[PDB]
């Protein structure tokens, strides 16, 4: 729990650290598969950029 | 025969020409499209060779 009982919260206040090693998990295996995008859309880019040259 | 042998070789032979004159632009071309394909990275310099 991340707050004083009772007080005054802002919005967008951590309230309870949840466990996150199911969805740490998950965030890395799509920011794993992000960088299986984006190494590929790296190269079909330089590709083109060897082809408009 | 003599005669007609150089007649009908000279018009070979212009022809010869214009086959390996085109062949030099095709080989430029395809030197120069690997000039500019290793340039770029396509091509290696093997392939340029």
């Amino acid at each position: 729990r991340n707050f004083k009982e009772g007080s005054d919260i802002e919005a967008g206040v951590s309230l309870y650290q949840i466990d996150p090693a199911t969805y740490q998990a998950t965030y890395d295996s799509a920011k794993g598969d992000l960088a299986k995008a984006q190494a590929a859309a790296n190269i079909a880019q330089l590709t083109v950029n060897r082809y408009q040259k | 025969q003599t005669v007609r042998s150089s007649f009908n070789n000279i018009n070979a032979s212009i022809s010869s020409i214009n086959a390996y004159k085109q062949a030099v632009v095709s080989a430029q071309s395809s030197l120069d499209a690997m000039e500019a394909g290793y340039s770029v990275g396509t091509r290696t310099i093997v392939d340029v060779l």
